[PDB]
């Protein structure tokens, strides 16, 4: 197609792959930080037991000491 | 001992004070009238610093502290026990710093050079003079100066910085820090640039001035000149000291409250 | 042990590295104008002047 | 009147813009043709020339813009999407790290997840930029001094990741914000007992001031011999002229010792690099080896004595005892 | 605390900066900004009858 | 690049793009079976 | 079509793709940060149970 | 009135015009979004009677 | 850029400008029905 | 660029914009059924 | 009409549009920042119910 | 650049300034009836 | 008159308009920041109800 | 398919791919290490029923 | 590099890629027996 | 295997050895920082007495 | 640089790599006997 005459395929491929990489990493990271889709910790739960409606801007306490490491 | 090309440059003339009496070299050093004045003030000031150490509780290098007088003495010459020794040392330092600058001007005059080095050094002297002369005079006591001790003068900086509850919010301090950080970044870039051309990839010839300009245009889209980088380095380094002098001279003489509260003007713009 | 701690060990390792670096840079500083000329003869400070360094130029 | 101080350029030349030395263009190319700025030519070189873009540069720009977007959008949401408040309060806005009780586990999205994601993207962007700098240097057959000078700053930057991980909490990370990262700087110094008594912190202070001193000295020296041709340093290095000789002699007569036209740049390089290297070591030792730098300084004889400003009786010693800070109250009690 | 209870949105700060109350709010009196400081109360469509 | 070279690249690019989207659609089907989001 | 003589199609389409990508990211972010349209957590709720 | 296109370059006017219009549209949209009355992402389903009004 | 070209561009610019404002007027009409601001 | 090339490019640009907008329209109708914003 | 010989119309037009646009935004933003004319929130109030500043 | 073509410019500039001011007079009259500032 | 011989009228006009524009903004903004003449808020008050400085 | 190596240098692609895979492997391993369920160095000896599970 | 050279490299590349994916498949199946994530 | 014709063995060995040395130091340091495998202090404990992570 | 040089180096690289992995495997076997991690 004539689009590859206007845009060099070498140049477009790097931008396209980089955009896909950033987008895939963003989505996987967003799901990891959510309560419903934190699959590394709660992936074994069934659909009924998974969290629902947990926006909760102050879901956790903000001020506390560090865990006993 | 002299460099292999040094003999033909060691000629008379260029002094501001004196003639052939003070126009000689002691080893590698050039001794002028201001070389003699420098040694007098350095010796007197250092010996009085040693005496201040002997008066104190310890000989530990990090813990020696010669402190300024109390604020109740108010621009007078306090007793030497009570801070007067600090004031005498301050006079010796001022005389030695001034003599060092004038000695540098004599050397550049003899070598047919510009006067940039003495004036660049004057930026550091101005910052020191603001700390111990200008700001204490504006506040009305010599006791507002910092003590002379390796870690004692760090305690002064901490307590003075916290006199305004957050010294990071000082607008002039913010600019002066940016000058210091940008200068260090620019110096690393300049040092790398010269070394990379002069010491290139093994087996390849030494690069040219085009190589520098092409490289920094490839990386950043702009390349300052060979003279531009040296102008910029002088501006960044000296401007860091000038903005430092401004930042400390406005704290107390002009602004007495906390520095965060100063930003009311930005929050109360009519828009 | 008790008095010796990690920060002190790291500080002294840095001191040794700095002194070595200063020796190297002082060696590099003596690549022009050396050896020094004196009535008593040739003179070199510590560190001694390094070997002659030759550059490479592009052909004409 | 006064001599020409070589501070500005009055007469500027114009020619065809320098396209650039031929390089490999298989994985990248040069964009633009090269324009001239009249204002920039007064201070330095006038050409706003072409810029090279390749794989690493494009990827770095994409990742860095993602991080910048995340930070800015969280900042904008923190004021309720008000543009007036967004501009008015911009210095005070922040993207805050996770809460302390999560340790190194994944925080909620609105309570530190965005922060970690933006930090990850910024780190990837910085590493890709380092790769781009390395490739740009080796495409022109230059030495790789700038890549390692950049790696030193990257090391200091990465200590802000490694120290919180070594102490075991992402809450200890630096927030993304103009005033908030200064707040973090102050609170980090306070928490660990007066960072002035960190020896590597003092070492980094010494190297920062040394960088300023060295650049002032070198700039003044080169400008003082620029009328003799000293600004052409490569020529004075491969073929020493009278400008290099006069610089050497000035500093030898002033100080008793001198450098060469080449090794002064080694001095500059090492001072600038050692700044961030010693700083990174000092940050790494804080909270992991030493928890109170003032007490470490007292241990190793760094703290000068002062007369006591107060004394406390035994009952005062028991009463003035406090409590370590804990959790915030999650209830509003009724009395 | 041995347990945590989630506060109402109207009691939750939009800004998560620790020092925002002493460095900015102690000098800011604009009513619009003071309103933006916290999240707004919420309900459901069923609770409103919609 | 000639018109024929652009034609040859386009065929591989289109097949690769559409195939990639189909694989992603199957992944979304598997995720929906596990934990639906609507 | 005559607009393509006045403006370079290459630069126009690059600026168009870049502008739309940022706009799509900004809108998706605003909805995610809201209470009513935080679909990662709220998506399974019906319209009556969604926050208002 | 068509003669202004010889005084000003049409290509530069269109770019400047579109840029100003895009920025203005975003500012107005976000000013309304941050207001209590016109949030419309949270309270868009409220009727005009139920929409918030500023205090008298 | 001759006079005839300025005549051709002006005709499209004026029509586009007036058409854009009319569409924005309809948008404000819809917003007024939903939530009046006066 | 030439006029004959501008005609041919305008066809694919208009069809590309037309399809993108139609996909957006279907997406908005899907979101309206799920959770209306008015 | 002889002012345009002394002053270049191209830069006068740019400076006039630039100044008027900035001035309009400043006045609109000043009113939006006030209580009486915060029309996004209280635009539906009558003149009697609009806020009035502090009196003596 | 000359008097003849400056007179032609002045006619459009003056009528544009008058039109801008007239719309601002209508805007201020509308604002006064809605919420007077004196 | 002969002042335009000593001073360029074009330079004078720009400096004068720039000075007047700055002065008008400074006066308008000083009155806006006051209490008696905060006309955007208290402009509907009569002269007797307007704020007055103490004593 | 093999003609991708004419468009892209295998030396550059292989080096980039190894760098991408090494970073990806380190990131995934580190994310699992920092979690509660898969911090295998400390709790790797626990059975599948004993391993931590996120709250319902 | 010729077209024949590209063919020879591609054969080694797909075999190395396939061998890498297969060994990773064994690693993922080993981890599933130890501690399943679903 | 002709990989060495397109990749210099000297640079490969240096990068590979440097990667292995840094990886070994990281793994050894991670184990030393852990509770179960702090072998300098607890290396004489048997497998039964070695620390285990929290069980759920 | 040449085909024969590549073959000679490859023979030592393969034996060195494989022998190193076997020695690391024995080290993991000894570490398992001391304190198993699964
Ligand atoms: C980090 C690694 C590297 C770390 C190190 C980095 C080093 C950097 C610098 C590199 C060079 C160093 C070597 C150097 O400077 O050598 C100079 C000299 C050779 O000089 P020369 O070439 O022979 O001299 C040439 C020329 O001057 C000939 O003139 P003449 O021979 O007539 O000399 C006349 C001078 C000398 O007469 C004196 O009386 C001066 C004595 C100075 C030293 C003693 C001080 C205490 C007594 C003071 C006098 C008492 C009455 C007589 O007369 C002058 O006037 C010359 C100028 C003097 C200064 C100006 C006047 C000051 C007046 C006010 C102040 C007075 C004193 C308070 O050689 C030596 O001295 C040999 C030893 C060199 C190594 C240093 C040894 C130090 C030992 C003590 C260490 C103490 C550590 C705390
Ligand atoms: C954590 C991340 C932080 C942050 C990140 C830190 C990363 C590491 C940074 C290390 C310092 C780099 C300094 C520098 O200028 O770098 C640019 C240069 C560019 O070189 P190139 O582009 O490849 O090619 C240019 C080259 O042709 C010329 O380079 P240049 O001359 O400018 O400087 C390179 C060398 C000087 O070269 C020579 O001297 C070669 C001359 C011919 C041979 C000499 C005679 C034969 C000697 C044989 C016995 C000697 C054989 C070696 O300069 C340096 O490498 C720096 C020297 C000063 C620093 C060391 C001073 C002593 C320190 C120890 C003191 C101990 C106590 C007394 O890049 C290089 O890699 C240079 C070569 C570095 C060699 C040392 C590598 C040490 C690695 C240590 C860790 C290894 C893993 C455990
Ligand atoms: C109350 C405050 C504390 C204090 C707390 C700290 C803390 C905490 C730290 C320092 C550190 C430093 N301090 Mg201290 N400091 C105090 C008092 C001082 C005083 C003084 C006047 O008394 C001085 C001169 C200094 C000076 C210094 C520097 C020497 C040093 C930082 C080096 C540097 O270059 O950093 C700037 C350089 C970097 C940050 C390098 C990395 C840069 C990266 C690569 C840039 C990427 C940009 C990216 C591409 C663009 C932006 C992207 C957007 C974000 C999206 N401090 C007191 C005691 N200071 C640091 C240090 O090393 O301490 C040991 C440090 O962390
Ligand atoms: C010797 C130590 C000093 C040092 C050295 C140093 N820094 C370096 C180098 C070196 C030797 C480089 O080679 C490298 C470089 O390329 O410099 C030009 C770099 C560099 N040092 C930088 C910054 C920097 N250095 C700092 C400090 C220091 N650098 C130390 C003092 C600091 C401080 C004080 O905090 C900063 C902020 C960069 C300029 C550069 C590394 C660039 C980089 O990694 O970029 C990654 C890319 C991105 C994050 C993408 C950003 C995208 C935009 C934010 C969005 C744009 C949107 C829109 C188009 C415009 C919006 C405008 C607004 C953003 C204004
Ligand atoms: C908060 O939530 C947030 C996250 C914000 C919500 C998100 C919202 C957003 C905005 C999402 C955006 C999605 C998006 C954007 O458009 C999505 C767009 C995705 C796209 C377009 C994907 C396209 C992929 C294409 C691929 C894989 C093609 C591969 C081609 C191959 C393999 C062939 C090449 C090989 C050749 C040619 C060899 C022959 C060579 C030959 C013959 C030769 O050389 O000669
Ligand atoms: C609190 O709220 C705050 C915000 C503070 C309150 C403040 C509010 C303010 C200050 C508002 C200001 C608003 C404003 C300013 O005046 C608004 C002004 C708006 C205007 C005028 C918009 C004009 C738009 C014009 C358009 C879209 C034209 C499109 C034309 C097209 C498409 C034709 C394409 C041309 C072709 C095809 C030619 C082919 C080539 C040919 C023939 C050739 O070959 O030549
Ligand atoms: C709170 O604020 C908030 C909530 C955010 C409110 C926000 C509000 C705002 C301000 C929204 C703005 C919306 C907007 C406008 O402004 C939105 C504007 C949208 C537009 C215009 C979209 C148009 C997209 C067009 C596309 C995708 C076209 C693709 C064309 C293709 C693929 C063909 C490629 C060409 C070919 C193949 C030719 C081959 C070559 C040939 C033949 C050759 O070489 O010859
Ligand atoms: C507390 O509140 C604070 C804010 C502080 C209080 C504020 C106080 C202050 C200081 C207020 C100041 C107000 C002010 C100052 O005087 C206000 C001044 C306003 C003015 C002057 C407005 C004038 C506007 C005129 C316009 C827009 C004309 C446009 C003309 C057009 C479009 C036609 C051009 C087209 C042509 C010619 C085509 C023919 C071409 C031809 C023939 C060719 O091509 O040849
Ligand atoms: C935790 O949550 C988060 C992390 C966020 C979740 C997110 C996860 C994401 C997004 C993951 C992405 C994964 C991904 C992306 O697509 C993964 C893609 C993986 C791929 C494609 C891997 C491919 C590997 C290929 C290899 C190893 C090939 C080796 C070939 C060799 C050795 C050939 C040697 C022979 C030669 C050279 C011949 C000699 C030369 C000869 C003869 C000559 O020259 O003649
Ligand atoms: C929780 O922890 C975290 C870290 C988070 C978990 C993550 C872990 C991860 C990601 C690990 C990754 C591991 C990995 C892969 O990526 C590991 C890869 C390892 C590999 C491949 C090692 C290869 C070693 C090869 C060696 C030693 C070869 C030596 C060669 C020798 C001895 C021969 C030399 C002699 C010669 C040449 C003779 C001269 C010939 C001459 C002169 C002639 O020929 O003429
Ligand atoms: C309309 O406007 C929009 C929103 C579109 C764009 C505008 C954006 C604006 C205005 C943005 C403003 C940005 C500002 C003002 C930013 C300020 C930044 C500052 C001052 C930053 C200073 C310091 C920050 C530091 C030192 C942060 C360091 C962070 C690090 C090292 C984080 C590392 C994180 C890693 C490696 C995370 C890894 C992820 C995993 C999961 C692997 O580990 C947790
Ligand atoms: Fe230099």
């Amino acid at each position: 197609h004539r689009i590859w005459l206007m845009f060099d395929p070498r140049r477009v491929m790097v931008a396209m792959v980089g955009f896909l990489a950033v987008l895939a990493l963003v989505i996987h990271f967003i799901l990891l930080s959510s309560q419903r889709y934190s699959w590394i910790e709660n992936g074994t739960l069934s659909a009924a037991q998974a969290p629902v409606g947990a926006s909760a801007p102050a879901a956790a306490a903000e001020m506390s000491p560090l865990p006993p490491g | 001992a002299m460099l292999s090309f040094e003999k033909k440059y060691r000629v008379r003339g260029g002094t501001l004070i004196g003639g052939d009496l003070f126009d000689f070299w002691f080893g590698p050093f050039y001794v002028g009238f201001f070389g003699v004045t420098t040694i007098f003030f350095v010796t007197l000031g250092t010996l009085l610093c040693v005496w201040g150490a002997a008066m104190g509780p310890t000989w530990n290098l990090w813990q020696i502290s010669i402190a300024p007088p109390d604020l109740k003495y108010g621009l007078g010459l306090a007793p030497l026990r009570e801070g007067g020794l600090w004031q005498i040392i301050t006079l010796c330092a001022l005389g030695a710093f001034g003599s060092w600058a004038l000695r540098q001007a004599e050397i550049s005059r003899k070598l047919g050079m510009g006067m940039h080095i003495p004036w660049a050094y004057g930026g550091a002297v101005l910052a020191y003079a603001t700390l111990v002369v200008i700001r204490p005079m504006l506040l009305g006591a010599w006791g507002h100066g910092f003590p002379y001790g390796i870690f004692s003068h760090l305690d002064w900086v901490s307590n003075v910085g916290y006199q305004y509850l957050h010294f990071h919010y000082n607008p002039a301090h913010m600019i002066a820090v940016t000058f210091f950080f940008t200068n260090c970044l620019a110096l690393a870039m300049h040092g790398s640039l010269i070394l990379s051309v002069t010491n290139p990839k093994k087996g390849t010839p030494v690069g040219t001035s085009e190589t520098e300009n092409v490289f920094f245009r490839d990386l950043l889209g702009y390349s300052i000149g060979a003279i531009g980088i040296h102008r910029l380095g002088l501006f960044l380094a000296v401007g860091a000291a000038v903005w430092s002098a401004i930042c400390i001279v406005i704290s107390g003489p002009f602004w007495t409250k906390g520095w965060p509260e100063w930003w009311n003007w930005w929050l109360n713009l009519p828009i | 042990m008790q008095y010796i701690d990690g920060a002190q060990i790291a500080l002294y390792a840095f001191w040794l590295f700095f002194f070595g670096l200063i020796i190297y840079i002082r060696r590099e500083d003596k690549r022009e104008g050396y050896p020094l000329e004196s009535p008593q003869g040739p003179r070199e400070g510590w560190p001694a002047m390094p070997e002659k360094k030759t550059y490479i130029h592009r052909p004409t | 009147m006064l001599e020409y101080q070589n501070l500005f350029t009055r007469v500027q030349v114009r020619t065809v813009p320098e396209a650039g030395i031929e390089i490999d263009e298989s994985t990248g190319t040069r964009y633009g043709t090269g324009t001239f700025s009249y204002l920039a030519g007064k201070f330095g070189d006038a050409q706003i020339g072409p810029i090279y873009l390749g794989w690493a540069g494009v990827l770095s720009l994409i990742f860095g813009f993602m991080a910048f977007e995340i930070i800015g959008l969280n900042m904008w949401a923190s004021v309720g999407w008000d543009p007036v408040e967004f501009i008015r309060q911009l210095p005070w806005l922040a993207l805050e790290p996770p809460p302390p009780q999560y340790g190194l586990r994944v925080p909620p999205l609105a309570q530190g997840g965005w922060y970690l994601m933006a930090g990850f993207f910024l780190t990837i962007s910085i590493l890709l930029w380092w790769v781009r700098v390395y490739r740009r240097a080796r495409a022109l057959n230059m030495g790789t001094h700038l890549p390692w000078a950049f790696a030193s700053a990257i090391f200091l930057y990465s200590t802000f990741f490694f120290q919180p991980l070594l102490v075991g909490s992402w809450s200890e990370m630096v927030p993304f914000g103009i005033f908030p990262h200064l707040d973090w700087t102050s609170a980090f110094s306070i928490r660990y007992g007066n960072l002035y008594y960190n020896p590597f912190h003092a070492l980094s202070i010494a190297f920062l001031y040394g960088s300023a001193v060295l650049f002032a000295m070198h700039g003044a020296t080169i400008l003082a011999v620029a009328r003799l041709g000293g600004e052409r340093e490569i020529e004075q290095i491969t073929d020493r002229g009278t400008a290099a000789e006069r610089s050497m002699l000035f500093w030898r007569w002033t100080m008793g010792f001198n450098a060469t036209m080449e090794s002064i740049h080694r001095w500059s390089w090492w001072f600038a690099v050692l700044t961030t290297f010693s700083g990174g070591i000092g940050i790494l030792l804080t909270g992991t080896v030493v928890d109170n730098w003032y007490l470490w300084g007292v241990k190793h004889g760094l703290v000068a004595p002062y007369p006591a400003q107060n004394t406390l009786t035994e009952e005062q010693q028991q009463l003035l005892r406090g409590r370590y800070q804990g959790t915030a109250p999650d209830s509003f009690p009724s009395y | 605390g041995s347990s945590y209870t989630v506060p109402a949105p109207e009691h939750t700060r939009r800004m998560r900066g620790i020092m925002i109350q002493s460095t900015l709010w102690s000098i800011d009196g604009k009513r619009s900004a003071r309103e933006r400081r916290h999240y707004r109360p919420q309900t459901t469509g069923a609770a409103l009858g919609q | 690049m000639t018109e024929d070279e652009a034609r040859r690249f386009h065929g591989y690019f289109v097949t690769g793009t559409l195939g990639y989207i189909i694989v992603a659609a199957v992944a979304h089907f598997l995720a929906w079976q596990w934990r639906p989001w609507f």
